[PDB]
């Protein structure tokens, strides 16, 4: 019975937050990806001259 | 390796 | 009861508040971006020397040294460039389920079914690795441990709780309670001010380190969550579950953004990691073949298939140059 | 091509040599997973041998090293960690014979046995089943009928018939009859004989494993 | 960590002697060990090396075939058996421990030394200056040069810097050109071009006077510079 | 006479493909899969290497059963293709004897074997077996050498056959008797050890045990059938070079080709004989392949 009251207070604290839109949140992940696309060796196979694994 | 015999065992 | 109704009324209130913000899906936004194409990664190094199942690995922040844990009671530190074993640490308990490498590089940690997190000092005046500290408060097996600094570590456990530890004093500074199921994974934020934990209740909870409360709870998954990883930005994370599905959750939107699932894949995910850009999501599976996912379009970019057994652990280097996959076949492979 | 890197390679070889030596020593050890649905009999199958999560018990019998892992203390989801013991030599299962009139507990032990025996990880791992509380069982059967737990039991309330029935009921729960065996022993006061039973069962397991490795099966 | 050397004394030319180094306070079996002599009023000279596990043994050309180095891991003792001793072997013999792994500090601890008095292609490391008069509180740069480039293909420049305080064993200051050794203040910094190198002391102390030696670890035999003296 | 050679060559080529495939599969599986790196698999990997070379020497032997008198491939080649052949044969038989010994210790003395036998003491056995095989077949260099007959020029009648020094001195006969140890010692070791294993298994009790003693009998029978004709043929080849023998001219050359087919048949079937009933091996060959 004590557990339920804590769950209610926690749901109070989780509900009362400020949420941004998914459109305005997905657009930030893509921006991070385009800005950091060049500095990702996994996306673009780097030449073997500067690759430490041969 | 199986021994094989010369076809010329004339022994003459 | 009078207040049990309010618990299930608030959950509906949250569900409505997080549905008002779902104006457009992530698939819609990234529909016109170009696909990454076909990712072809070849095995560069094969780290052999572990006799039994490899259960965890962690890369060092220098992107060269990695620690790996195996059921044989050995903790091997490897030099990825030369495949050289820098150190081999004998563990008191061989049932080790997790390992972490300190950001500084001076310490390593390991834990498992003994319910103890052991911190090993790597740089000593002698030439041996010594047990700096053994953290004992947890009442369940340790699933994951992550270092914050030399003197602070966060450990998840199978007793449904997470804890922040002071290595010097060996005491739990903060305990994180709220998961009903066994906590299986952790991911520290890049700022190290927040961390996410995935448990067996199919929920992922966002926890702030300083004040010890759970800010948000994410419940898209249908089965136990085995892996969790933060996005490089720090504003999203991806989870891996036993339902053969990986999904991405946004902290700011407070909801699931996209789901990574394929009809051919029916086995659970054991490990989840992101690339340096965040464009590629690397997930380990029980089919013996790792899969590379396009994190923006939910496409499967490629497959990493070089183990004969479950890929129990996975990590990407801080510079993004390589990805290491450890597996139950006793071998760690470096992919590039 | 190398400098103080040859010395690093030499260190790497010296430590992998030590790793190989340690692996051989571990391979000689016999690892046993001790299981049960309480402390009803587990405490007695650990009392004779001399050596918080897992309590490991190391003992030597007839110049053979045994490591027995008691995992009862781990109150957690079993399916999340049960795969760690996949390569265990055998599983020791303890069942209290007096738990058929107590609550349900005999049914709970049968559920645990069925779950453990038929896991995907223990397809070929043999089970050494111990039926404890032999002394207590006769008093219970001469106080109460066995039909309290098994309603379909036709027989007298005597030790031999009831105990053989329980042994059959446990040995009939295994669906992997083609790959593994269940070695059943009624725990006796003479404990030289319990260790002897474990040693004999382990020897049979090792012989069968060796036959599998040699390609003769 | 402690290394104590014994076996020194006055030996007739042509004689034999056995030197012992008793290791204490560390895992002796895991450290490679070296013998370094210092002739009276002269600089450091490498003599021999034995790896951990005794797998690899190297000797100087001067002592090759006369001196034999052995290791006793259970007894934590390092030995140098010296046969056919000549008067050029009069020196102070130092027992040095070195561990080799990625990121290791080789040559980090030196023993107090034993005095032996015998009666009566290699890379050349050049130190231009022999004596520098200094006053506390100023920047001093110690230059060293090498006959061959010390930069290897793996990116590591193997130049070690040592300080020998008066009446004391040499102490490691810099390893692999720029890395600062454990316990050394950050006043010291090493920078180099692969063939020419410098050691900078930002602020002097009375505990920084002594002779500064540069050593290469690119290839065997290990060679030292003549040493630069710092005086007040 | 002329058509039979076609059959004998085609059979040899078939055995060549089956043997090479089996031996490669064995080595690849043992190399990549840690769970299959057992003592038995180490012995079979060595045996697989031995069979692989016995197969690589098949084209040279098939040449002589096809053309004998014009042979001009070189004296060093004539020695090398009969030295690797007679050395790999002796390592093959010795490895079979070692497998029988390991099987006996593993089954009859299961607990003691765990202490006594280790990979360290198996690598040594492999090295000793290979050394003994090379040393035993070293005299092939002093015996098998190209010779020419007077009356025609050297290229006209060179035959890669044992020298006449080996036939005038009783070198050959001694070395066809020294080789016979490689049959008598393995046949005795296998029969006694396998019978002991069968005795112990039968005493203990089962269908699985019957399968096991059937397999042991099958391997013993295959060894005897494959090797007894070979040694009989080589002994008849020793008597053939003696006076008064013209019936043995037909007998040896026929026993020797039956002994040729059986010789390659052994190498083809040996990976199958010792690995077909190991489930871990089958699942790993399925893992290695697409199927
Ligand atoms: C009877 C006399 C002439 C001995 C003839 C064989 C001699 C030369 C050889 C030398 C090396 C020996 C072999 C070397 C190794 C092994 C493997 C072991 O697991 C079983 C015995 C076996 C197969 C040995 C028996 C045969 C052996 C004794
Ligand atoms: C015929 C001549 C020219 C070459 C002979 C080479 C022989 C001696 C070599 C080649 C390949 C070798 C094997 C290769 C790998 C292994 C696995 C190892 O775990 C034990 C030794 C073992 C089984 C080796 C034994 C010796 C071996 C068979």
């Amino acid at each position: 019975i004590a557990q339920a009251r804590k769950l209610v207070q926690q749901l109070k604290m989780e509900a009362n937050i400020d949420r941004i839109k998914v459109s305005k949140a997905a657009a930030d992940l893509m921006a991070y990806c385009e800005a950091h696309a060049k500095e990702d060796p996994l996306l673009t196979p780097v030449p073997a001259s500067q690759n430490p694994f041969r | 390796g199986s021994x094989f015999l010369s076809p010329e065992h004339q022994r003459v | 009861d009078e207040l049990r109704q309010e618990a299930e009324q608030l959950k509906n209130q949250i569900r409505d508040a997080r549905k008002a913000c779902a104006d457009a899906t992530l698939s819609q936004i990234t529909n016109n971006i170009d696909p990454v194409g076909r990712i072809q990664m070849r095995t560069r190094r094969t780290l052999r020397g572990h006799l039994a199942k490899i259960y965890a690995m962690h890369w060092g922040t220098d992107s060269r040294l990695l620690v790996s844990a195996s059921q044989d009671g050995k903790l091997i530190i490897w030099d990825s460039y030369t495949t050289n074993k820098v150190h081999a640490i004998p563990l008191r308990s061989s049932w080790v389920m997790t390992c972490a490498y300190a950001p500084s590089g001076n310490y390593v940690a390991c834990g498992g079914l003994d319910n103890i997190c052991s911190i090993y000092n790597l740089k000593t005046r002698q030439g041996n690795v010594r047990v700096s500290r053994e953290l004992a408060g947890h009442t369940g097996y340790l699933s994951c441990c992550r270092f914050l600094d030399d003197n602070q570590i966060v450990t998840s456990s199978g007793d449904t709780t997470c804890a922040l530890w002071d290595i010097e004093t060996g005491q739990q500074t903060t305990t994180f309670t709220g998961h009903t199921g066994d906590v299986m994974s952790l991911s520290l934020a890049p700022d190290t001010r927040l961390f996410v934990s995935g448990a067996c209740d199919a929920s992922a909870k966002l926890w702030d380190v300083r004040e010890g409360m759970c800010r948000q709870t994410f419940t898209g998954h249908e089965s136990d969550i085995n892996a969790i990883c933060f996005f490089p930005d720090g504003n999203a994370f991806a989870t891996g579950s036993d339902d053969a599905t990986c999904r991405l959750f946004d902290l700011r939107a407070d909801q699931e953004l996209m789901t990574y699932s394929h009809d051919n894949i029916i086995c659970g995910i054991t490990s989840v990691s992101f690339s340096k850009s965040g464009r590629l999501l690397l997930a380990g599976y029980d089919d013996f073949n790792c899969n590379v996912w396009d994190a923006l379009k939910a496409d499967r970019a490629g497959v990493l298939a070089g183990h004969d057994n479950r890929v129990s652990c996975l990590g990407v280097t801080d510079d993004g140059m390589a990805v290491a996959t450890g597996s139950w076949d006793s071998f760690l492979k470096i992919w590039n | 091509l190398s400098a103080e890197d040859k010395a690093a390679v030499e260190r790497s070889k010296m430590i992998d040599r030590n790793l190989r030596e340690d692996g051989e020593k571990a391979a000689r050890e016999v690892k046993l997973l001790l299981l049960g649905a309480g402390e009803s009999g587990k405490s007695t199958i650990v009392k004779q041998m001399k050596i918080t999560g897992i309590v490991e018990t190391h003992f030597t019998f007839k110049d053979l090293h045994f490591k027995m892992f008691d995992v009862g203390g781990q109150r957690s989801e079993r399916k999340k960690w049960i795969h760690c013991f996949e390569g265990v030599t055998a599983i020791i299962f303890c069942v209290a014979l007096s738990d058929y009139d107590l609550v349900n507990r005999m049914h709970e032990s049968m559920k645990l046995f069925d779950s453990i025996c038929n896991n995907k990880w223990f397809t070929d791992t043999s089970i050494i089943l111990f039926l404890n509380k032999k002394d207590l069982f006769e008093e219970k059967i001469k106080k109460s009928p066995l039909t309290i737990c098994y309603p379909e039991y036709a027989g007298s309330n005597t030790y031999e018939e009831a105990a053989a029935y329980i042994q059959c009921q446990f040995e009939d729960l295994n669906k992997r009859k083609d790959t593994k065996e269940i070695y059943t022993h009624f725990t006796c006061a003479t404990e030289t004989k319990n260790v002897q039973f474990v040693f004999d069962a382990v020897t049979d397991v090792i012989i069968k494993n060796n036959l599998k490795d040699c390609g003769l099966f | 960590v402690q290394l104590v050397e014994s076996g020194g004394g006055l030996v007739q030319p042509g004689g034999s002697r056995k030197l012992s180094c008793s290791a204490s306070g560390f895992a002796f079996s895991s450290f490679g060990m070296h013998w370094v002599r210092q002739a009276p009023e002269k600089g450091l000279e490498w003599v021999a090396y034995i790896s951990s596990g005794s797998g690899t043994i190297y000797y100087a050309d001067t002592v090759k075939g006369r001196f034999t180095i052995s290791r006793d891991d259970p007894k934590n003792t390092l030995f140098l058996q010296m046969t056919s001793l000549r008067s050029e072997d009069t020196a102070m013999y130092y027992c040095v421990r070195s561990i080799y792994y990625y990121g290791s500090s080789p040559f980090d601890f030196w023993g107090q030394g034993t005095t032996l008095t015998v009666s009566s292609s290699d890379i050349v490391m050049t130190q231009a200056t022999s004596s520098v008069p200094v006053t506390p509180g100023e920047s001093v740069s110690i230059s060293c040069r090498s006959s061959k480039s010390l930069l290897h293909s793996n990116g590591n420049t193997y130049l070690y810097w040592f300080l020998q305080r008066p009446g004391q064993s040499p102490q490691l200051l810099i390893y692999r050109m720029s890395n600062l050794a454990s316990g050394v203040p950050e006043r010291f910094s090493g920078s180099g071009s692969g063939t020419a190198f410098t050691l900078t002391i930002s602020r002097l102390e009375a505990e920084d006077v002594g002779v500064y030696y540069c050593m290469q670890h690119l290839e065997y035999p290990l060679t030292f510079g003549a040493g630069t003296k710092l005086e007040l | 006479p002329a058509p039979l050679l076609a059959g004998v060559t085609a059979t040899c080529v078939a055995l060549f493909v089956v043997g090479i495939a089996g031996n490669l599969l064995t080595m690849l599986v043992v190399s990549r899969f840690r769970e299959l790196r057992t003592t038995t698999n180490l012995y079979l990997s060595s045996m697989a290497f031995s069979d692989l070379l016995i197969f690589l020497c098949m084209p040279l032997d098939l040449v002589r059963l096809w053309q004998y008198r014009p042979w001009n491939f070189g004296d060093l080649l004539c020695k090398l293709f009969q030295f690797v052949s007679e050395s790999c044969t002796y390592a093959k038989v010795l490895t079979i004897t070692a497998l029988s010994v390991e099987r006996y210790f593993a089954i009859c003395f299961p607990l003691r074997a765990k202490v006594v036998v280790t990979k360290g003491r198996v690598k040594l056995v492999i090295f000793v077996i290979w050394a003994v095989a090379f040393c035993s077949a070293g005299p092939i260099f002093v015996l098998v050498g190209v010779e020419h007959e007077q009356g025609t020029d050297p290229w006209d009648t060179n035959e890669c056959r044992p020298t006449e020094f080996a036939v005038r001195s009783g070198l050959l006969t001694v070395m066809v008797w020294v080789s016979s140890i490689f049959f008598f010692l393995p046949v005795f070791c296998l029969t006694v050890l396998y019978s002991l294993i069968g005795r112990k298994l039968w005493r203990r009790r089962d269908q699985n045990h019957k399968q096991t003693v059937k397999m042991l009998a099958v391997v013993v029978f295959a060894f005897i059938l494959c090797w007894l004709p070979f040694h009989v043929g080589r002994y008849l080849f020793s008597k053939s070079f003696e006076p008064g023998s013209l019936e043995i001219a037909q007998i040896s050359q026929y026993c020797n080709l039956v002994s040729f087919v059986l010789f390659y048949l052994s190498a083809a079937i040996n990976p199958i004989l010792y690995n077909i009933m190991s489930k871990k091996y089958r699942v790993a060959v399925f893992r290695l392949l697409g199927f």
